[PDB]
């Protein structure tokens, strides 16, 4: 966990390949009701940054190109911008479901 | 007055003239392409087809 | 009941659209004689008279 | 004013093909879908010109097909493009389903289910069409696969007597197979209309799997000329497959007349069924083999409920990419094994191939999805 | 006016030393835009034909 | 017309398709008949000096199937 | 519904385009196409190829074992 | 014997993709079939008019069909009657029914040869290897009398006596009728009989190849034009900060 799991996480981040399209991790998440609500709750700056990064990725995958290596999203600089919003939406959905159980 | 300007102007600029160009080119291409492919096919099969040996049996 | 188009403007439109409709008719006639391999006109043309 | 948006017939064509928003980054694989539709039309058109001379009678079916090839003007051309167009139809169909599996297109569940209904219909249509020329392989393949369809106790024997219209395969079976083979492509065409209708409520998928609403382009003129180019490439492949190797994919044993007392040393279906055939004989029980064939073709229907990743496409999932390509490799091995006789070492290879096929689709891909989810620090 | 497309449109001819810009400019809402482009181009083609 | 583009068009339309057409046409014409009967006229196949390369009786681009020798053909 | 005009919401994005009539349809075809083909196949070859390699191995071994099994035992 | 010898690949004149059949060989093979193979084998799906324009002229095939009796009928009095043949008649059956063919050929049924190179793995290679592969049986195996050993027949027990040797017939064009020459000619004729459309198919394929090689870069160029409006596109972002 100390030595190579972080190293294997870095190698897997390089190998998965959304960093060379300029995407962050949370841009790659497939939408559900939860993800759409979490995106709807985002502020305007992060929403506009996300949508520009997504359409830049679609432009790059149109031409079958990738970003230059200095413009690849770094593993440490990758911010998890969405997942507190997603965790709050998941928590309130679980609260609604457990109320509907009883 | 140059040749590509006048070739665009009196042949490609109008759509009806474009279609007339396509139809006449289609007819002449049919004739020339049929001749060329028939000549290639009879050269590859020299002496093998029936028309090469048709004269022997009148 | 086609009396709405009796004026100088529709005559002007008509004499504007004589050459385009005539050229489209020429395209249709040439395409018809090309596709049908009609023997009336294709015997009057020099190069296409090779298979006859 | 304009007829493209206000005329009720041109409004449908404009909404489906002209001003339809499509993703700007879809690869050539999406062209396969339109190719399938083109193949359908080609098959239907060529099928109609086989029907103007075909005689559905056991005395005069083989003779009528030979008369089509030898005496009808360009009849050999129409017959062999019908056969190789069935083969090209199945090639395009297989790549269409592979595109659906790889890029997560099964989350459109209604479109996926109308798809697997279409797949069932075209498999039955190709089966009865292959019975139609009434050669040795047509008669014996029909007898073998319908007799193993009869394996259900207390129900299957009455169903096989009802399907045959008699004690075995005879003239009634040939005529009703002709009627069914003619009429099934029109249900296929209507189901393709419903397929497209269920697609167009949500739009196409893209290779990245992301929301392409940030960047979409009209279908005209981009994907119009892209599908035209795909049609031209497909017609290159099909006309090479007709004009140069007209019976490379075919089977020579279909060129003898159907002798009911001449059992061939090998009995096979066509190649596009063969993998299911190798899943059929991988189990030494007839109920088990037929039901395993049903699960091997309905696991596509079970597929949308076996999705575990928080992502959609396999573009950012390398382990599940490896498992997918192992699955495609296993499918190729199953096709080769179903081509092969039931001897050593083909029986154990076929058993391990079917076991690995069901294990990869059912078990290993959700495990790989949850492993990659844990690996990406989100679970 | 009849289709309620525009908020405004305006044609222009702009001239500099042996060059210029000749065309149109319109402001409208989103849902109208495509239709007006078609209509505008049709008008030009009518003047061409 | 003060332009290279007409010469570009004239190369890509008249010149290169013309040379391709005559290349294919010469491939249609690439059939040679059998060799003539060896009749030894004294006004050709002459040797006023032995040749300066190799055998002294073979020419520079000699081919043994169409080009004769003053002794005759060779097999 | 799903027409152009209300697909999404994009702000602050500028796009630049040319005419197709004044740019080349094959701009540096080989000199920029060959390195991207090598880059794409370098990215995907280790995911795609070894299953088909072991397909060829199983195919050859099965053919050899079948021809051995048809061969008798001296 | 369960293991079976495979026929090799012979360098046929029509082996290539654009190489047609040799029609002189088709003519000689038809002469071989008429003189030898028509005694036991049928070609019900091939008529005398099919030979016109391929290997025989109109009057030649007319005479060759007129030298054949065809059972026409029914007559106005209500009976069958023999007549001289014509160009619309097919090749005559050697036997009226398969069971008489079985009775005259020691139980074995001689197959109809209209599709026999399309119905065997190997085709004309298989037919040549079957006709030229007759040999004495090896030791250990002792086959039944009236059967013959052929390593290319599946099961190695053929009911057909070897019909081919040197000077089994004559050739009108002056060709040495050896064993291999007659077998090659009849294999060429059998390939023509299975596929009468073979040369026309190869010509249409050559036209297809040339037309597709013309059409594919042009349609690709149209795609690259109408998509090069999009593939050179640049996107920018203007965040207000
Ligand atoms: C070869 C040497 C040149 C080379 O390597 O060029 C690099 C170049 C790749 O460089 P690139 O910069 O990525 O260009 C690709 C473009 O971004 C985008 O271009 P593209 O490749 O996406 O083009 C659209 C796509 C569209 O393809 C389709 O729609 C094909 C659909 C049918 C597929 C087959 C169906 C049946 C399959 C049966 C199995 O076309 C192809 O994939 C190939 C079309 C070939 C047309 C004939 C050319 C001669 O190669 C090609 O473009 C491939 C075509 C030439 C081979
Ligand atoms: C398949 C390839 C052609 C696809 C359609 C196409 O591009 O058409 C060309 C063009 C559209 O392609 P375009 O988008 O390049 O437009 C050409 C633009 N002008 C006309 C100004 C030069 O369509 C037509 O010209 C009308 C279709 C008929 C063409 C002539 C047919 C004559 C024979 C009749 C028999
Ligand atoms: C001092 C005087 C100076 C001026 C002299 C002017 C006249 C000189 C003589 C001119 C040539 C005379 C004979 C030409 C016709 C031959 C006819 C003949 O035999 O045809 C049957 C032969 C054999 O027929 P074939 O069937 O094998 O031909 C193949 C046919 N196709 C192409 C359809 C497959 O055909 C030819 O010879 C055709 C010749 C075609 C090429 C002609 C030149 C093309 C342009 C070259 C220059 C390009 C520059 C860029
Ligand atoms: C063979 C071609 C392999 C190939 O090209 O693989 C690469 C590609 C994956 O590339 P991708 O991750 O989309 O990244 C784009 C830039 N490389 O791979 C793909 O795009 C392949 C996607 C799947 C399409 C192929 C389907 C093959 C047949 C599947 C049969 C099984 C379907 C179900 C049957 C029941
Ligand atoms: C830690 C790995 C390091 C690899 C380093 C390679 C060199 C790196 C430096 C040069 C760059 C080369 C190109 C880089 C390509 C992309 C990155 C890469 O190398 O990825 C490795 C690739 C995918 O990585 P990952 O998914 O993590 O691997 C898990 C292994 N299963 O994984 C692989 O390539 C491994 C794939 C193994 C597949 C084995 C399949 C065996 C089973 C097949 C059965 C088929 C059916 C048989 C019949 C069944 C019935 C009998
Ligand atoms: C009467 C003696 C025959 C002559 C003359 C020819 N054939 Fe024949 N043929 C005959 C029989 C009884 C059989 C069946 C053999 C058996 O054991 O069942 C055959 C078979 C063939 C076959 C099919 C072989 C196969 O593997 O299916 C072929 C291709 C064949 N014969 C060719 C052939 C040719 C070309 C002939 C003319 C030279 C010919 N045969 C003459 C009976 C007789
Ligand atoms: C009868 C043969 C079939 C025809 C004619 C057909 C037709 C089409 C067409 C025209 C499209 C839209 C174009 C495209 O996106 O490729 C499409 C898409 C699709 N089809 Fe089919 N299809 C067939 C078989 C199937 C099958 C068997 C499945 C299920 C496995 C299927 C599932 C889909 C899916 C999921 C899409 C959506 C594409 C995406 O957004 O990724 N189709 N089909
Ligand atoms: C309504 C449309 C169709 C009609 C009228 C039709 C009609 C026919 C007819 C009459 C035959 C027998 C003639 C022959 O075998 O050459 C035939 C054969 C066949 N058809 Fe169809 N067909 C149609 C659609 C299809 C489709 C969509 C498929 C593909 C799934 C298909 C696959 C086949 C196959 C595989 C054969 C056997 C070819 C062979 O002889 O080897 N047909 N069809």
């Amino acid at each position: 966990s100390s030595k190579w799991l972080d190293g294997f996480r870095k190698w897997y981040y390089n190998a998965a390949g959304f960093n060379k399209l300029g995407l962050m991790r949370d841009d790659t998440l497939h939408e559900t009701e939860d993800v759409k609500e979490a995106i709807r709750r985002l502020p305007e700056d992060l929403y506009n940054d996300r949508m520009f990064r997504i359409k830049r990725a679609l432009d790059l995958t149109m031409r079958h190109q990738i970003l230059p290596k200095d413009q690849w999203t770094k593993y440490e600089e990758d911010k998890f911008y969405l997942e507190p919003y997603l965790k709050e939406v998941i928590r309130e959905r679980k609260e609604r479901e457990e109320w509907a159980k009883k | 007055p140059t040749i590509p300007s006048r070739l665009y102007s009196l042949l490609f600029r109008r759509t009806s003239t474009f279609a007339l160009t396509i139809a006449v080119g289609a007819l002449f291409f049919e004739r020339a392409f049929d001749q060329g492919a028939d000549a290639i096919y009879e050269h590859i099969n020299e002496g093998k087809l029936w028309k090469h040996i048709k004269h022997k049996y009148e | 009941m086609l009396s709405r188009f009796l004026g100088p403007r529709y005559r002007e439109l008509a004499r504007n659209w004589i050459p385009t409709a005539g050229m489209w008719g020429t395209v249709g006639a040439v395409g018809l004689v090309w596709a049908t391999d009609w023997r009336l006109i294709l015997d009057w043309v020099p190069y296409i008279n090779g298979k006859f | 004013t304009n007829m493209r948006k206000t005329h009720p017939l041109f409004k449908i064509i404009n909404h489906s093909f002209i001003d339809l928003p499509a993703p700007s980054n879809i690869s050539s694989w999406w062209n396969f879908g339109s190719l399938l539709g083109v193949c359908l039309m080609v098959q239907i058109i060529t099928g109609l010109f086989l029907a103007m001379h075909y005689t559905s009678d056991t005395m005069t079916a083989f003779s009528s097909v030979t008369h089509i090839c030898r005496d009808v003007n360009y009849g050999w051309l129409i017959r062999y493009m019908h056969a190789n167009g069935a083969s090209m139809f199945f090639i395009c169909l297989f790549l269409h389903v592979g595109r659906g599996l790889y890029y997560g297109s099964y989350t459109f569940m209604e479109t996926w289910n109308i798809g697997v209904l279409l797949l069932f219909a075209v498999m039955a249509t190709a089966f009865m069409g292959y019975v139609l020329p009434w050669g040795q392989m047509s008669f014996w393949g029909a007898t073998v696969i319908t007799n193993l369809l009869s394996a259900i106790p207390y129900i299957g024997t009455t169903l096989v007597e009802w399907i045959w219209g008699g004690f075995s395969v005879d003239k009634a079976t040939l005529t009703r197979f002709f009627a069914f083979h003619f009429i099934l492509p029109f249900i296929i065409a209507a189901l393709a209309i419903v397929h497209l209708l269920f697609l167009h409520e949500t739009g196409s998928n893209n290779p990245t799997g992301l929301n392409s609403d940030a960047d979409k382009i009209p279908f005209h003129p981009y994907y119009t000329i892209k599908d035209i180019l795909g049609i031209l490439i497909m017609f290159l492949i099909l006309m090479t497959l007709v004009l140069f190797f007209p019976d490379m994919l075919g089977d020579p044993d279909n060129y003898m007349p159907a002798n009911p007392l001449n059992t061939p040393p090998h009995i096979k279906p066509e190649w596009y069924f063969l993998f299911a055939y190798a899943i059929l004989r991988s189990i030494p029980n007839k109920l088990g083999g037929v039901l395993a064939l049903i699960l091997s073709i309905l696991i596509l229907a079970l597929m949308p409920f076996l999705h575990t990743s928080k992502q959609r496409s396999l573009m950012f999932r390398p382990i599940t990419q490896i498992l997918y390509w192992i699955l495609v490799a296993n499918l190729l091995i199953l096709t080769w094994i179903g081509g092969q006789p039931v001897e050593h070492p083909f029986i154990i290879i076929g058993q391990l191939a079917s076991i690995s096929y069901f294990s990869i689709i059912l078990i290993l891909m959700p495990i790989s999805g949850i492993i990659e989810d844990k690996m990406l620090k989100l679970y | 006016v009849a289709n309620k497309l525009c908020q405004s449109f305006q044609t222009f001819n702009i001239s500099y030393s042996d060059t210029g810009l000749l065309g149109a400019h319109f402001v409208c809402d989103a849902m109208s835009i495509d239709d007006m482009v078609f209509f505008l181009q049709g008008q030009w083609m009518r003047l061409c034909t | 017309g003060a332009g290279a583009n007409t010469w570009r068009l004239l190369t890509f339309v008249l010149a290169l398709p013309g040379v391709a057409l005559c290349s294919l046409n010469c491939w249609m014409h690439a059939g040679h008949h059998e060799r003539p009967e060896f009749i030894p006229y004294h006004h050709l196949r002459i040797r006023t000096k032995p040749f300066a390369w190799g055998d002294g009786n073979h020419t520079l681009f000699h081919n043994p199937h169409v080009n004769p020798l003053p002794t005759g053909y060779e097999h | 519904g799903r027409e152009f005009g209300n697909l999404a919401r994009i702000r602050h994005v500028i796009s630049y385009s040319l005419s197709p009539f004044e740019q080349r349809a094959f701009p540096s075809y080989f000199s920029k196409g060959i390195p991207n083909v090598l880059r794409r196949t370098r990215e995907r070859i280790l995911r795609v190829a070894p299953p088909f390699v072991v397909v060829y191995l199983i195919y050859t071994w099965g053919n050899q074992e079948f021809e051995q099994s048809k061969r008798k035992n001296p | 014997s369960d293991l079976e010898l495979h026929p090799p690949s012979y360098p046929w004149s029509h082996r290539g993709l654009l190489s047609s059949l040799d029609h002189t060989s088709i003519r000689r093979g038809f002469q071989v079939y008429k003189q030898v193979c028509s005694s036991c084998h049928s070609m019900d799906y091939v008529a005398y008019r099919h030979l016109v324009g391929v290997c025989y002229t109109e009057e030649e095939a007319k005479a060759l069909a007129e030298e054949v009796e065809v059972q026409d009928g029914p007559n106005d009095d209500g009976e069958m009657f023999m007549r001289p043949g014509k160009l619309s008649d097919y090749f005559p059956k050697p036997y009226p029914n398969p069971e008489a063919a079985r009775a005259a050929n020691n139980g074995a049924l001689p197959p109809d040869l209209s599709y026999i190179v399309r119905a065997r793995h190997g085709g004309e290679d298989y037919v040549f290897s079957l006709l030229t592969g007759y040999c004495e049986p090896p030791t250990g195996v002792s086959l039944r009398e009236g059967l013959y050993f052929n390593p290319y027949f599946p099961g190695q027990a053929i009911g057909m006596a070897p019909p081919i040797y040197t000077e089994v017939l004559e050739y009108d064009d002056g060709t040495p009728a050896t064993m291999s020459q007659v077998a090659k000619d009849v294999a060429t004729f059998l390939r023509w009989a299975s596929e009468p459309e073979h040369d026309h198919r190869k010509r249409m394929g050559l036209k297809m190849l040339l037309m597709m090689g013309l059409l594919l870069p042009l349609t690709y160029a149209m795609k690259r034009h109408k998509w090069s409006v999009l593939k050179s596109r640049k996107l920018a972002y203007r965040p207000p900060k």
